[PDB]
RNA sequence: GGGGCGAGUAUUCGCGCAAGCGAGAAAGUUAAAAGAAUUGACGGAAGGGCACCACCAGGCGUGGAGCUUGCGGCUUAAUUUGACUCAACACGGGGAAACUCACUAGUUUAAGACAAGAGUAGGAUUGACAGAUUAAUAGCUCUUUCUUGAUUUCUUGGAUGGUGAUGCAUGGCCGUUUUUAGUUCGUGAAUAUGAUUUGUCUGGUUAAUUCCGAUAACGAACGAGAUCUUAACCUGCUAAUUAGCGGCGAGUACACGUACUUGCUAGCUUCUUAGAGGAACAUUGUGUGUCUAACACAAGGAAGUUUAAGGCAACAACAGGUCUGUGAUGUCCUUAGAUGAACUAGGCUGCACGCGUGCUACACUGAUAUAUAUAACGAGUAAAAUAUGCUUGCAUACUUUUCCUCCGCCGAAAGGCGUAGGUAAUCUUUAUCAAUAUAUAUCGUGAUGGGGAUAGAUUAUUGCAAUUAUUAAUCUUGAACGAGGAAUGCCUAGUAAGCAUGAUUCAUCAGAUUGUGCUGACUACGUCCCUGCCCUUUGUACACA
């Protein structure tokens, strides 16, 4: 069987995706049988570039508050 | 896939005859003539590396250095 | 009226011409039969949509012949094995002479941890010349009899290895539904039981639950989009080597500057390279539409189908494939006459036949022979091998060589011998490493100078080894095939088709994959008729659907 847990928010496709994700595998032998680990962390709006300077998100389009 | 077929039994692993005390055969001493060798020596070993006296020829077990009788 | 079958059956009585009607059991057997809703799946029910793995208008084919290659079947000592609609069948990167190797016939080996007992220095055990014996130069075993020194050997436990079984015990990874447009949550409402609804929709619009809008719903999240890589524009910016152009001299020939060779080295960035930026928004005009969301045509422009091509890929699944990728792994087998590890030979390729992917053709819009002109993406350097003292072996430089190979000589050719450069924008080699093309001549509708299968003979190279013929070279031989029946595949622009080439495998071998360039069409600018997928209403005794 598979079992998944979850909490907040996640992106999958594009290339963002591999820029603000953080992944793992590993296996535990128990008993009887093996058993996989996979660990997917998003991070808190922190990725630098490829160019590097510290980014945001490719999804996002605020607009400013003209001064008063 | 079937199991075997022995209609031969097995062939026998090598064994090595004993003698006892085998060095006082090689070397004997009276009381006139004094030691004396009946095995002859070898060549290329250090000293007392003796050799086998064949039925046609003497032969070294640690080089096989092979001399003919004749 | 009192769970379902047995059963409105058996027996008996009344009534009837008969058919039959009215009253009406028991033994035995059974865990459910039965009512009404909800979600899905299915329909030879009704509507609406999308798509060259659907069709329409067409192109090129495949299916028919020879042959190359994978799969069944037969055969064999063995012809090792997984996968069988799309979604198995030039797939397992699977082009196997040995190795690989898992199959067939033989023969060796210990590279059997550790613990306990035995055996033993008056010797546990190890190795081997000669003759026999073996395919064998495995002392494998035997005769014979030397060497060795506690490393090993025998017994009982206990580990270790295994391309041995189980993908229906698992991990990981991949394929498919699906590259479609789908999936969920908070609060409110339907409740006045519930499974569950709405939000997520009649309509218009888009590649798209993409938007506009209607509205018991108001708002959010993933997927789509955005993002990323390559291509197309820039005489504007920043640069000049292992890139170019230009400048200055000396020549060789011509015409009164042109072509080529050569020594040297003001400045510049068009050509070459590569970093940062900019540029398209449907801009402007005209039409259709609720004048919203959007669509079509013209002008300008490098570019107006989001400009072209790709990579990424939600929720939920399949008993899909793989334990023959793995010091990923559970269980079961086996472990000295091994299912461990090797060495010799053989098989995987065996041929009355059936099926899939392909290569070569059936000629004149051609075949042969000469000549002219012209690409893009790539790759490249512990062993054996060449040289003194010694009788096919030893000691010797790791001083040369092993990869791509210019150039010179020899040879019809394949190839051989001698010598450069290159660990590479520097050399091979690319202001060019191909073939379709183009020009001129011969042949002349004749299975023909089309086609090139099948056979004979000789010669080279790789390799320890080429027989069942590794590949290549020369002469000879010269089969079917005259456009392919029923069926069926791919495809909308620098695309189809035709034409060749670099890499992967690789000691040697591509008719295979995966990229690259060269020549370059016809037909549509649509539809729901066939096939597939989706949504709405409807029926259901289906839910392994
Ligand atoms: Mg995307
Ligand atoms: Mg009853
Ligand atoms: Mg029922
Ligand atoms: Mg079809
Ligand atoms: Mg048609
Ligand atoms: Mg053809
Ligand atoms: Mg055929
Ligand atoms: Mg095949
Ligand atoms: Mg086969
Ligand atoms: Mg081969
Ligand atoms: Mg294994
Ligand atoms: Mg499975
Ligand atoms: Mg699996
Ligand atoms: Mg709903
Ligand atoms: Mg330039
Ligand atoms: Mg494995
Ligand atoms: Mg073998
Ligand atoms: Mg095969
Ligand atoms: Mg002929
Ligand atoms: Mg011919
Ligand atoms: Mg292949
Ligand atoms: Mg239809």
């Amino acid at each position: 069987k598979s079992m998944k847990f979850r909490d907040g928010y996640l992106i999958s496709t594009g290339e963002p995706s591999k820029r603000f994700v953080n992944t793992a595998t590993r296996s535990a032998q128990l008993k009887q049988g093996v058993l996989g680990i996979k660990v997917k962390i998003m991070l808190p709006t922190a990725i630098d570039t490829r160019t590097g300077l510290t980014s945001i998100l490719p999804d996002n389009i605020s607009v400013l508050e003209p001064k008063t | 896939k079937k199991k075997k077929v022995y209609k031969k039994p097995k062939k026998e692993k090598h064994k090595k005859k004993k003698v006892k005390l085998a060095v006082l055969k090689f070397y004997k001493v009276g009381d006139d003539g004094k030691v004396f060798r009946l095995k002859r020596q070898c060549d290329n070993c250090a000293p007392g590396t003796l050799m086998a006296s064949h039925f046609d020829r003497d032969y070294c077990g640690r080089c096989h250095l092979t001399i003919m009788k004749k």
